């Protein structure tokens, strides 16, 4: 029944391609920009077209788009051949692929029936593995029993597939014809993994996955670790529902609260003790913590590199203490943060292992917590028992903000920028006033180094905010109690974080005047030292106050920074 | 079809009729040249059927793998009449399709150039050699115990056989190739060179099929091949071979270097970021720019390279030099450690997992230079590696059925820090690193840096750095760098002996002074080195000859790093080098 | 001291030789189009002659046989050249090109000869279409 209404429907995609030029000079009436977008491309030859279905939708009151939309694996081919004839007729070796993209409903992939087999779906997730390129087949050169004719036989990117009469009358046989190579015709096909996304997992629920094909130059660019997008079909495996996607991308009362709390003055003093309502004491601990979410600038530079913009923080101490309350503080609170236990971690666990599947022995690369979450908080509890590879990998990823994975053959780097919240114990366990930190903390001094703050806590008999911390320990046993409740909640906190995030600010001329005197004022505790004093200050040091300074100019929400603001940065350096 | 009996019968008269130069007919040279060493490979140039017939040039182009079939054939007939029973030892004789005109990139590699003739540069790695591969196959299934047979050729893994004739069953099927087709190995991964790819963008890979031309080529050059795309099939390979000086800049080259002394300003470009200080850079661009390498009637062969080695405490910039002369000078490798990159400098056997086998490969730029980060911190392989390619210049490989000694006269840009983060000025450098001294030998220029507490420094370098992120006179960086390559490409300055006998008059008081108050001592090396500084500064200025005045040069970054590399003790050597400062 | 005779003869008229492979080399294919360009075309020459080539040569080219290569300038500044056929070169169509070629040659020295072996010509370029405005 649809093979009358294949033929009106390639005519009307061809009128809705041929109908439609470009008119689009001084921001005036609208129309579609396919046809420049083909003469475009008439230099290159690609033809991996995108097709929006938001400007698809206005045609025949979006009836067309509805008839489409149910049957896209029926109508296919006479859309291609549609495409075929528009671009045969309008320009004079010949692959093409019709992409859809911008649906305005997102699916996720525990609502997948099986009444959308066939149909278009939008699928969004995070990418878990990512296997090889390899050539798919497309068309083959089949020889005949008895003939020795060469048959030409296209594939229906379905299965392996045979013909069924040879075309010379010489012979009327149905026995198995031989594949030949020569006269066949490759391209790249890829099988990835996508997996249900944190926020949107069901109480108790297990975060199911799925393996999702996809070809044409689709591929590729599909980075692992991230959150993704996809447009395709719903199409069966022998069975399992897989799918096909065709497009990629790389996807991810207010104001009246938000400009209320940017126009008074003791935002700051709350915030500070607001990061983290349920540990006691430890403000410095929560200052670096909360100016640790926000960073800076990374592209500062005439050259053409790219900086490291980000803030290291690493907490050490006695053990029994609350710092590791913050470690399941940000988990719970941040959503870009991933948390590991250190000991349970190796180098390639971290970034890309390699496992094998057994269809042709291929590899598959999983991912990790390294190079996941982009522009957020990586949190490694226990960073002095991993090994020395991982650790090397962790410097490797600090030196150049790009990482390199080389193994099987292929050679792939990605863009990576995590900032490292590292909880770390002594060799003993009990911090001893007698020496200095590197004999201490018992590794080596490139992986000490790139760490802008440093927090030591050490705990004796103090009975005075010891009584109160252990009332607080008490009163905070029961359910739900008021104590450790904030001057203000995470609601307004989290679009606070994004806002301070978006501003980007510019340091000033009185500021620089000023910080050069400060670096020479730190640097004068250095003649004459060995008291408080316990390590050296070079250029990292410098790097690390001027990276506090626009964060705390992102905190106060302010686009020009005065050095009284970078003044409390110098004394948090001091302080530690 | 036969329109290849008509295309056979013109190249045959075409054979016997070639002669170019003087009336002679080079392809009877030709063919008793390969008549009479047993040779395979027949040698054709493509501008001289070209200049014959652009039909054959244009089927050339158009089908080569039907083209290639009339050439063997005519080849086996010409070899024939000119020598008999030539088929009793040699069956087939292929052609080697040189002087390809159309240079293809790794990038330009599209869905339009397949079933065609192509010639692409690159880089060769993964050797993997002379093992037999599949093309057809057969299966033995186990129920019944039959056999089938299809086709597998060169990309896929095997196609499962999983349906038997009449079993119908799903049983474990055995790979029978005990009838089965030849087998011809060559699995080579080709890559871009570095030094044409466009900045932000990665260098392809692709993988090349080499059959009847194996163990000939060397990793890690440059190499041209000309072959079949469909993955590459190579017909031709070239082991002599965008970025390029062209004719409106090379004459604006000697007119920048005849005026202003452009040594000092070559120096100023080099570090834009930071201040700095000459004593990194005079040795960075002395090592990039290099000598010359001589030997006296095949013999006795000088290093050209001038391996430096940067010291100091690790707050300090070491790692943004190397970092702007990876992208700056030409085949630029930056190496690390183990093995951060993936690749290194050592010859190795190793297993490989992607396949699960052993294999052979002697890693890795033979006219570029190598940087190396972290020096203090490595194994006894890849010391010992780069021990040798520092005291000779050859890497050999005696493994895996395999033995080559290949090409290693590479600079070296080494950066370490010593033992306990402070540089401990009241010891010498032997004491402070922990090398030894036929290792620090090899190395002629020793640069240290120290910590400077006073202003000076505290109002140069935090400006410099706060200016660097508040926001957001030399000779510019491409003229720089195209001047690199169009000087180490055409000149060779040498010396002559008018009055260059006064340096062995200076050498002879700056040893003397070394034994009475120093405790290290100068030898012949430390001339061998400066004579290399003078006549690379000889480069840099564009002369025909090194100067009078380059020595001196030459001497002051000798007397910086010797006696900066040693105690304060050597002080009254600082004012005794005072009198030829 | 134009010396033309004992300079440019040879070696420009086989400019054309290795300019007319090279024209049939990319534009004639059965894959995907693509127009000739000239940064493509003088390293295939350069790999010919294995001297250097400067872009001017073509231009002369250009200006003994003006009818084979029209010098319009694309948008993106490179210049390409195309040929007059659509059912591109045939083999007998290339060296009836070539014997065009020769024989335009020998005009144009038999001419210029006149005023007084070959006598005074620089090979003059040919003067490439300016863009508008």
């Amino acid at each position: 029944v649809d093979d009358v209404t294949g033929e009106k429907v390639r005519e009307a995609f061809e009128q809705f391609l041929e109908d439609f030029s470009v008119q689009s000079t001084d921001t005036g009436e609208v129309e579609k920009v396919y046809r420049a977008q083909i003469e475009f491309m008439k230099i290159y030859d690609l033809n991996t077209i995108y097709i929006d279905y938001q400007h698809l939708s206005m045609r025949e009151n979006g009836a067309l788009a509805m008839a489409i939309s149910e049957q896209y694996y029926r109508f296919l081919p006479f859309l291609q051949k549609g495409l075929r004839r528009v671009v045969r007729k309008y320009a004079p070796e010949r692959v093409f692929q019709i992409s859809f993209f911008n649906l305005p409903t997102v699916h996720r992939i525990r609502d997948i029936r099986s009444e959308k087999i066939g149909s278009l779906l939008s699928i969004s997730g995070t990418v878990t593995r990512t296997s090889e390129v390899r050539p798919e087949l497309y068309k083959a050169s089949f020889t005949c029993d008895m003939c020795r004719a060469i048959v030409d036989n296209v594939e229906q990117s379905f299965k392996y597939t045979e013909p069924t009469f040879c075309p010379n009358p010489s012979c009327e046989n149905r026995a198995f014809w031989t594949l030949n190579v020569t006269r066949s015709r490759f391209l790249d096909w890829q099988k990835v993994r996508i997996q249900e996304n944190a926020n949107e997992i069901p109480t108790g629920s297990m975060p199911r996955t799925l393996d999702v094909i996809l070809r044409g130059d689709s591929v590729e660019r599909a980075k692992p670790g991230d959150r993704c997008k996809f447009t395709g079909v719903e199409i069966v495996v022998p069975y399992k529902i897989s799918f096909l996607a065709c497009h990629v991308i790389s996807i991810g009362d207010e104001i009246n609260e938000l400009k209320e709390m940017v126009k008074d003055e003791h935002i700051y003093d709350k915030l500070v003790r607001s990061i983290a309502p349920a540990v006691f004491g430890h403000e410095a601990v929560k200052k670096g913590i909360l100016l640790q979410m926000l960073g800076g600038v990374h592209k500062s530079t005439v050259e053409g590199i790219k900086l490291r913009g980000d803030i290291n923080i690493c907490v050490v101490g006695d053990p029994s203490t609350s710092k590791s309350q913050f470690l399941k503080y940000v988990v719970g609170f941040a959503p870009r943060s991933v948390y590991t236990s250190g000991k349970a971690s190796s180098a390639a666990g971290l970034t890309a292992a390699v496992v094998r599947d057994e269809e042709g022995g291929d590899y598959t690369i999983e991912a990790g917590a390294l190079m996941l979450a982009d522009n957020g908080i990586c949190c490694i509890d226990e960073f002095d028992k991993m090994d020395i590879s991982d650790q090397v990998a962790i410097h490797e990823a600090m030196e150049q903000q790009t990482i390199s994975i080389a193994k099987a053959g292929i050679h792939a780097t990605l863009n990576a920028r995590t900032s490292i919240l590292a909880a770390a114990n002594p060799v003993g366990g009990r911090y001893n006033r007698k020496l200095s930190l590197r004999g201490n903390l018992n590794m080596t001094a490139p992986i000490m180094s790139r760490f802008d703050l440093f927090f030591v806590i050490l705990d004796d008999c103090n009975e005075k905010i010891d009584t109160e911390l252990a009332s607080h320990i008490v009163d905070l046993h029961m359910k739900r109690d008021e104590a450790i409740e904030p001057p203000f909640s995470a609601e307004q906190l989290r679009r606070y974080i994004k806002y301070a995030r978006t501003f980007k600010p510019i340091l000033t001329k009185e500021a620089r005047s000023y910080l050069v005197e400060k670096y020479k004022e730190l640097r004068k505790d250095d003649a004459q030292g060995f008291s408080r004093s316990s390590y050296r200050i070079t250029v990292r040091q410098l790097e690390s106050m001027i990276r506090l300074s626009e964060a705390i100019a992102r905190a106060n929400c302010v686009d020009e920074i005065t050095p009284s603001f970078i003044a409390e940065a110098y004394d948090l350096l001091r302080q530690s | 079809p036969n329109v290849s009996r008509t295309i056979a019968r013109e190249l045959k008269s075409f054979l016997l009729e070639y002669t170019d130069e003087t009336g002679r007919s080079v392809y009877g040279a030709r063919i008793r040249t390969l008549g009479e060493m047993n040779s395979e490979s027949l040698e054709v140039n493509y501008r001289h059927l070209a200049e014959s017939k652009a039909i054959l040039a244009l089927f050339l182009a158009k089908c080569p793998e039907e083209m290639l079939k009339i050439f063997d054939l005519v080849a086996m007939e010409a070899t024939e009449l000119h020598y008999p029973d030539y088929a009793r030892i040699h069956s087939e004789i292929h052609v080697r399709i040189s002087d390809f005109p159309t240079i293809y990139s790794l990038r330009e590699l599209r869905e339009s150039n397949l079933s065609s003739l192509v010639r692409v540069t690159g880089v060769v790695t993964r050797r993997t050699g002379v093992f037999p591969q599949l093309k057809y196959v057969k299966f033995n299934c186990l129920k019944c115990g039959s056999i089938l047979g299809p086709f597998f050729q060169d990309s896929n893994e095997e196609i499962r056989i999983s349906f038997c004739t009449n079993c119908k069953s799903k049983g474990p099927f055995r790979v029978n190739g005990e009838k089965t087709v030849y087998r011809n190995y060559q699995r080579v991964t080709l890559q871009e060179a570095p030094g044409t790819v466009p900045p932000g963008r990665l260098p392809r890979h692709r993988e090349v099929i080499l059959l009847a031309l194996v163990d000939v080529s060397k990793p890690g050059e440059e190499v041209e091949v000309t072959g079949i795309y469909k993955i590459i099939e190579a017909n031709s390979i070239k082991r002599r071979e965008v970025f390029s000086w062209t004719e409106e800049e090379e004459r604006e080259f000697r007119k920048i270097s005849r005026d202003r002394g452009i040594i000092d300003k070559i120096i100023s470009s080099m570090a834009p970021s930071i201040y700095g200080h000459r004593d990194i850079k005079t040795a960075v661009a002395c090592s990039l720019f290099g000598g010359v390498p001589k030997n006296v009637n095949g013999k006795h062969s000088i290093r050209g390279d001038i391996n430096v080695l940067l010291l100091g405490d690790p707050g300090t910039a070491k790692s943004q030099i190397l970092k702007y002369v990876e992208k700056t000078a030409h085949r630029a490798v930056f190496a690390t450690g183990q093995g951060a990159s993936a690749v290194g400098l050592t010859a190795s056997v190793r297993k490989d997992p992607i396949t699960k086998e052993w294999t052979l490969e002697g890693g890795a730029a033979d006219k570029g230079v190598c940087l190396i980060d972290e020096f203090d911190k490595m194994n006894d392989q890849d010391r010992t590696s780069i021990h040798e390619a520092m005291e000779q210049q050859s890497i050999s490989i005696s493994k895996a059925g395999i033995v080559t000694t290949l090409q290693a006269r590479c600079s070296i840009i080494a950066a370490a820090n010593p033992n306990g983060g402070r540089y401990n000025s009241t010891l010498p450098l032997a004491q402070n690193v922990s090398l030894t001294e036929p290792i620090l030998s090899r190395f002629d220029i020793l640069c240290v840096v120290r910590d400077l507490v006073d202003e000076e420094a505290d109002e140069r370098l935090a400006t410099f750095v706060v200016d660097s992120h508040v926001r957001s006179s030399p000779i510019p960086q491409e003229l720089l760098m195209k001047y690199i390559h169009y000087a180490r490409t055409k000149i060779y300055p040498k010396l002559h002996q008018m009055d260059m006998d006064k340096v062995s008059r200076v050498y002879a008081d700056l040893r003397r002074e070394s034994i009475s108050t120093g405790s290290f001592p100068i030898t012949v090396r430390h001339l061998e080195s400066i004579l290399r500084i003078a006549e690379s500064f000889a480069k840099m200025r564009l002369s025909e000859f090194v100067s009078s005045y380059d020595l001196d040069r030459a001497i002051k970054v000798v007397v910086d790093s010797f006696v900066d590399a040693q105690k304060v003790s050597v002080r009254r050597q600082l004012r005794r080098s005072f009198a030829i400062y | 001291s134009i010396l033309r005779l004992q300079d440019a003869m040879k070696f420009v008229k086989e400019l054309f030789t290795v300019c007319e492979t090279v024209l049939s080399l990319n534009a004639l294919s059965r894959s995907t189009g693509v127009p000739p360009e000239l940064h493509v075309l003088l390293p295939q020459i350069s790999s010919m002659m294995k001297r250097k080539i400067v872009q001017d040569d073509i231009l002369k080219l250009l200006t003994i046989w003006s009818d084979a290569y029209v010098v319009e300038l694309n948008s993106r500044g490179e210049l390409t050249m195309n040929l007059p056929k659509r059912d591109n070169l045939t083999t007998l169509t290339n060296k009836s090109r070539t014997l065009a070629f020769v024989e335009r040659a020998e005009s144009w020295y038999q001419q210029v000869i006149a005023s007084k072996r070959r006598s005074s010509s620089n090979s003059k370029t040919v003067l490439s279409s300016k863009v508008q405005t």
